[PDB]
């Protein structure tokens, strides 16, 4: 071995794994196969709040 | 337990209040305590409770727990708001303990053994039985003691105080093992907190480690030289010389180590050749000063084994101490001048015995420490209060003054008052003239605050004022103005005069008006709020704005203030001959006073009226009589009440107090007698009487430069910190003290002071408070001189250790290195409290000490003390300059190595390689590899390539040049590619290091040897943050003929650094095969060169290992054993 | 907050970082109050990031 990394390979890998995930898939408001918009029946502003 | 129980009870009583917050009020979230009988919202528990109480039909009140709680809260608010109670404590803090008494260093220590730091050690045993030469030849067979070890190889290593018999043990030693052992732990010590391997050290910190090593070396060799005692030589080896006898159990072994030129020379060996070359008459003692019959000689000069470096260090240390020296006659004169004749000390008059009393230091070394301890005190007010309290109790114990209100009582009791009245002037002041919490200390505390107006400002408490606006129509409220007017002139508050004008202005609002400056500092603003030069009303400097027709009383009071306020003076304490002068912004040997001083001329005092503190009371009483006179201010009063007020004022003006006489004549003498024996010297700024342009508005201290401006005079105004803190007092206490004073009826002044002042000049703590300042200045200078070696400072210093590798240091690195310096310099000199720590808060790369204050105009006065020398920094620089030439003795190699296979039968030592097989950047056909290097494999049988700096590709062969960091950053990818070619190929690399430790592996020259295992271990263990010590493979010298066997050698140095080799094949006639070196004649100059004078050292190139050293026998007695006093 | 501000430097066009409402002096404060003086100091040093 003779050498331990300065920041730390394990911690850097864990942080990169966490930051590597693809962004969420916002879906509420788009139709399904039958044509029915998928989502919960709630006010458009109450949802954002 | 009872501790917790009483603590809970005390909390349950004292914690009846929520808190003390500074914010504007608020109905909702303004801490409004709401009642319930009505919806009102009060802003205090006592306010809400007075609310609820006034609810309840006062005639029908009965006892209740609610009433009990009401009275308890009302009672405890006063005790909480008292100023002495606010600022006070019983247990000492670290900073106050540091200020009141600091751990005195131990700087006079003695040594008894022989001064030396370099020792000769055998590295390879000789062969005393052999085939060519019978054993009867050698002197070891006869058990003869030789000054130098018999061995095939003898090195010379470093071990500080290996032959020393010390008095006190400095705990900083530089101990080294011989070269054939690992020494990497000496250089992996300071900043290698990330290195894994126990046998590795980071190359980018060799410079810092070596600087710390040299500092510890110098700190260890700081002793004096004892005079032990000699003995005639009863044998014919010397010409009857006198020989030392150093103390110890096994002392008979030292007569052959101290004196190399005393053995016999029966043989033609190397040691005998040297001893026969030496001269004969330089042994033992040759000089002494015997100033007495039957007493030890004062000093001697002796020839003996010792190194010129440690001899020089101890000589310079003794020179510094000799500068610090003083004598009992000068101590007598100093103490007599300090006591001012009230104490007679005596010194003997006869041939002395050469004491050594190092207690005298310069003025810069004292002003620097004053600046430091003022920097350690800014803005705290719990660090400076205990000093004032101690001076207060000392003043009370030394003063012949008493206090008793019975004088005021008896004076008041003579005025006639009507029994059928509603106002009693004599009975009102008697009530409001009893101090709260019955403490009369505020008088002595204010009197002691005169010595400190640059860091402490004694103001009068806000509670002493008339409670939210006065009124001239109120008797109990008029006595408050009287008390404040009498009490203000004794405070240090620069804005004292504007109060006692705004107090009367507040009190008569609606009777007289005067033009203010703002809508905010109106005439109805509290008088205690005007504490700055900025807030003085314009009608106080331009009095014609006050008109004699509108505001006659204000006009008259303003004229009285401008024309009769007391005048400052001075007393001239101290004696700066022995003691330095510590004051910064005043001349040396002078003490300022906020009142005039005038020496008495009779030592049996009787009362008199002629002084400024009585004239002030007369003026105040006259104007009080005036503002009582007219019916314009007090219309509802009777002739009886007016005449009673007049009588009380006219008699209070003629009260017979000794306090003003005292403050004029005797108090400044007591201050001057107390000042020189004070653990924190006075720190004053000028007393401006009434001018708005000279009132000081700040006092700042700097400890570092700002951007690039290296001169302190240009950064002192923008890189300083303000110091100072107000301290509240009690006007009632001060005024009762001024009104009631008294002397004992048997007062004879000289007899009183002659035995009141004696017991404080019998202790000698003041003399020991100076060596602390010496060490403080030494530490500051040493830090400044060491940090410049690794950083870029603004100080001119020489740089010897530039060839050693070092990292690009930042503020954190500098702070760490300074911490190590501080710790080592405390461990040496044996003091446990703070030292050099106030400077470590910033960064120690641009340090500088300076101080200044500023007036109201903007005119700033600064004091920049001249940094005196420092023997410790000088000796560290000398040791570095000697390291530059004798680096091999500390196990350091200089240059760079050349990895490459060399198989032969020759016996050249790898530390002195033949110049034919060393190359450099100036060699034809050398490939220099820098930063942008890539390797490209070879395909289909073609050889792999590597990229030159110039963009070329070269096969794995030839003569190359690496920076060490290149390999160190690609250690594993390079091993795999290159190690197969270095071993049995044609590759030769010159790693560039600059400085590196090393080990040594010897081998029998007539057998096969191969250094590939050691070399491969080293290369394999190189790492981006560490390298193991460089292993060499050296042959063993041979006394006689031998046979040659092949040897394979891989690592070699570049320049000759086989300098720690002392002698090879000692005890034999000559060396036939291998590294040859006789005894170094240039080392022993005084013996081998008859023309050289005795005291002659060629220091920066050789340490000489033998010379003349002077041993002392001085006496270090306490001062009380030499300077006796006459009780 | 420090490192989230550093990260938000990269996404100016989607998310804007503003210092919290409750970090300001209560009721606007006053220059006659030490607490609001220190509040203003902290706020002034925090705003530029
Ligand atoms: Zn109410």
């Amino acid at each position: 071995e003779h050498y331990k990394a300065r920041p730390g390979i394990a911690s850097v890998q864990k942080a990169t794994e966490s930051a590597e995930l693809p962004m969420k898939n916002n879906d509420e408001g788009t139709p399904d196969k039958r044509g029915n918009t998928k989502g919960a029946l709630v006010n458009e502003h109450v949802e954002a709040r | 337990p009872m501790s917790t129980r009483i603590a809970e009870a005390t909390s349950a009583i004292v914690s009846k209040h929520p808190a003390r917050v500074g914010l504007p009020p608020t109905a909702s979230s303004g801490h409004g305590y709401q009642c319930h009988v009505c919806s009102a919202v009060l802003f205090s528990p006592l306010d809400l409770d007075a609310h609820v109480a006034s609810h309840g039909l006062h005639g029908n009140m009965t006892l209740t727990s609610s009433e009990i709680q009401r009275h308890i809260t009302e009672f405890i608010s006063s005790w909480q708001n008292h100023p002495i109670v606010q600022v006070s404590a019983d247990v000492e803090n670290r900073k106050t303990a540091q200020l009141l008494h600091a751990d005195t260093p131990r700087l006079v220590t003695w040594d008894a053994g022989l001064c030396t730091s370099f020792k000769i050690v055998p590295i390879v045993p000789a062969q005393v039985p052999q085939d060519v030469l019978a054993y009867t030849f050698f002197t070891s067979s006869y058990a003869i003691q030789s000054p130098f070890p018999e061995a095939a190889v003898s090195r010379i290593v470093v071990h500080t105080r290996w032959a020393s018999n010390v008095d006190f043990d400095r705990d900083s030693s530089v101990i080294m093992a011989p070269p054939t052992e690992n020494n990497i732990h000496l250089f992996k010590q300071l900043l290698n907190t990330e290195t894994l391997s126990v046998r590795g050290a980071n190359p980018l910190m060799f410079r810092a480690n070596v600087l710390h090593m040299l500092l510890e070396f110098v700190l260890d060799n700081l002793y004096l030289n004892r005079h032990t005692g000699f003995s005639q030589d009863h044998t014919p080896f010397t010409e009857g010389a006198n020989l030392r006898s150093l103390p110890g159990p096994d002392a008979e072994k030292w007569y052959s180590i101290m004196y190399p030129t005393r053995m016999g020379t029966p043989n033609v060996s190397k040691i005998c050749n040297f001893v026969a070359s030496c001269v004969r008459n330089r042994v033992g003692r040759f000089d002494r000063a015997q100033m007495m019959n039957g007493a030890m000689s004062e000093w001697v000069d002796v020839f003996e084994t010792s190194d010129a470096l440690t001899v020089s260090i101890r000589g310079r240390w003794m020179a510094r101490l000799a500068r610090m020296n003083i004598n009992p006659t000068e101590i007598e004169w100093a103490l007599t001048e300090c006591a001012q004749g009230y104490v007679t000390v005596t010194s003997p008059y006869a041939p002395s015995v050469n004491r050594l009393m190092p207690y005298r230091i310069s003025n810069a070394e004292r002003q620097i420490s004053q600046i430091i301890r003022v920097m350690n005190i800014g803005n705290n007010a719990t660090v400076i209060q205990p000093v004032l309290q101690d001076i207060s109790v000392l003043l009370q114990r030394i003063s012949p003054l008493q206090i008793d209100p019975t004088i005021i009582s008896n004076t008041m009791s003579t005025v006639s008052e009507s029994t059928t009245q509603t106002l009693s002037p004599a009975s009102s002041i008697l009530g409001k003239l009893r101090p709260s919490n019955s403490d009369f200390s505020s008088f002595r505390v204010a009197l002691a605050g005169w010595l400190y107006n640059g860091v402490v400002t004694t103001v009068i408490d806000d509670s002493s004022y008339p409670k939210d606006g006065g009124s001239v129509t109120s008797l109990e409220n008029l006595w408050d103005f009287f008390i404040l007017a009498l009490a203000l002139p004794l405070t240090t508050d620069p804005c004292a005069p504007v109060k006692a004008f705004m107090t009367l202005a507040n009190m008569m609002v609606g009777f007289e008006t005067i033009p203010m400056d703002n809508q905010i500092y109106t005439q109805s603003r509290r008088a205690s709020a005007f504490s700055t030069p900025h807030t003085w009303p314009r009608c106080f400097m331009n009095i014609q704005l006050i008109s004699p027709i509108d505001a006659p009383i204000l006009r008259q009071w303003a004229e009285i203030i401008h024309r009769y306020w007391p005048n400052p003076s001075q007393i001239r304490y101290g004696t700066p001959n022995v003691f330095g002068s510590a004051n910064l912004f005043t001349p040396p040997e002078v003490l300022l006073l906020p009142i005039d001083h005038q020496p008495a001329n009779v030592t049996t005092p009787t009362l008199d009226f002629t002084n400024e503190l009585t004239n002030w009371r007369a003026r105040v009483c006259e104007l009080m009589k005036n503002l009582v006179d007219n019916q314009r201010y007090q219309p509802g009063w009777t002739q009886s009440l007016v005449s009673s007020m007049r009588g009380t004022l006219g008699k209070l003006k003629l009260i017979k107090s000794m306090t003003p006489m005292y403050l004029q004549q005797l108090a400044p003498v007591e201050l001057a007698v107390i000042a020189p024996m004070l653990p924190f010297p006075p720190f004053q700024v000028p007393y401006v009487r009434l001018d708005r342009d000279r009132v000081p508005t700040m006092v700042g201290v700097t400890r570092q430069s700002r951007d690039t401006i290296t001169q302190p005079a240009l950064s002192l105004s923008t890189t300083n910190t303000t110091v100072g803190v107000p301290l509240a007092l009690d006007a009632r206490a001060i005024t009762v003290a001024l009104l009631s004073g008294k002397y004992p009826p048997d007062l004879v002044t000289n007899v009183w002071y002659a035995d009141a002042i004696y017991p404080m000049y019998a202790d000698t703590e003041v003399f020991s408070n100076l060596q602390r300042d010496v060490i403080t200045c030494e530490a500051v200078q040493t830090l400044v001189t060491l940090v410049a070696q690794i950083s870029e400072t603004q100080y001119p210093v020489d740089r010897y250790l530039d060839w050693i590798p070092s990292l690009r240091a930042s503020a954190a690195t500098a702070a760490t290195f300074a911490e190590w310096v501080n710790t080592s310099m405390k461990t040496a000199f044996d003091l446990s409290d703070m030292l050099l720590e106030p400077l470590l808060s910033g960064d120690p790369r641009m340090t500088q000490l300076a101080i200044q204050y500023q007036q109201y105009n903007g005119r700033t006065f600064n004091v920049i003390p001249e940094m005196p020398g420092s023997v410790i920094a000088d000796c560290v620089q000398l040791t570095a300059e000697v390291f530059n030439h004798e680096y091999n003795l500390f196990g350091i190699a200089r240059g760079d190595i050349i990895i490459g296979r060399v198989q032969s039968t020759h016996l050249w030592s790898p530390l002195a390689p033949p110049p034919d097989l060393v190359f450099d950047r100036d060699t034809p056909g050398v490939h220099i590899f820098g930063r942008d290097c890539r390797i490209s494999f070879g395909m289909n049988g073609a050889a792999p390539m590597i990229r030159d700096e110039t963009g070329m590709m070269v096969p794995f062969e030839g003569n190359w040049i690496f920076p060490l960091a290149l390999w160190q950053m690609n250690t594993r990818y390079f091993n795999q590619q290159f190690d197969a070619w270095i071993k049995t190929g044609e590759l030769r690399i010159r790693i560039e290091m600059g400085a590196y430790p090393y080990m040594l592996h010897y081998y029998d020259p007539r057998q096969y040897a191969n250094a590939w295992n050691l070399t491969s271990a080293w290369l394999e263990e190189i790492t981006p943050t560490s390298i193991p010590s460089v292993p060499f493979m050296v042959p063993i010298s041979s006394d006689h003929d031998i046979s040659s066997a092949p040897a394979v050698q891989y690592i070699i140095s570049t320049e000759y650094n086989d300098r720690s080799l002392f002698c090879t094949n000692s005890s034999s006639p000559q060396t036939i095969a291998g590294p040859d070196k006789h005894i170094p004649v240039e080392r022993y100059n005084i013996l081998t060169n008859p023309d050289a004078p005795p005291t002659q050292i060629q220091l920066p190139e050789v340490v000489d290992l033998y010379n003349v050293v002077t041993r002392y026998a001085y006496e270090t007695p306490p001062i009380t054993a030499v300077v006796m006093g006459v009780p």
